[PDB]
């Protein structure tokens, strides 16, 4: 009798955002900038044999 | 000439056993942050980034 089992699993994640924000005054000015970035991963392998 | 026969009898036995075990595990976590803020006034100019 013979059994061979194997089970991986993998996750990842990364995310990132960025702000900036400038205004010139004296004639007051604004601007805004926004930035937003998200990644996520998963993996699954799984093997079994008897 | 004697008479008395033969009466025999035999036995074997024989046994054999095996075990394999085999495991792993590999875990890594990463994490990285940064801030960067700056400010300027004059007066008139203003600089923020």
């Amino acid at each position: 009798a013979n059994d061979l089992l194997s089970k991986v699993k993998k996750d990842k994640s990364d995310s990132f955002g960025v702000t900036i924000g400038i205004g010139p005054a004296g004639s007051p000015l604004l601007v805004g900038v926004g930035v937003s970035h998200s990644q996520d991963t998963s993996f699954l392998n799984e093997l079994n044999k008897y | 000439a004697v008479l008395g026969g033969i009466y025999e009898y035999t036995l074997v036995m024989n046994k054999e056993a095996m075990e394999r075990g085999d495991y792993t595990l590999n875990n890594v976590h990463a994490c990285a942050k940064n801030d960067f803020k700056i400010g300027g006034a004059i007066e008139e100019v203003y600089v923020s980034l």
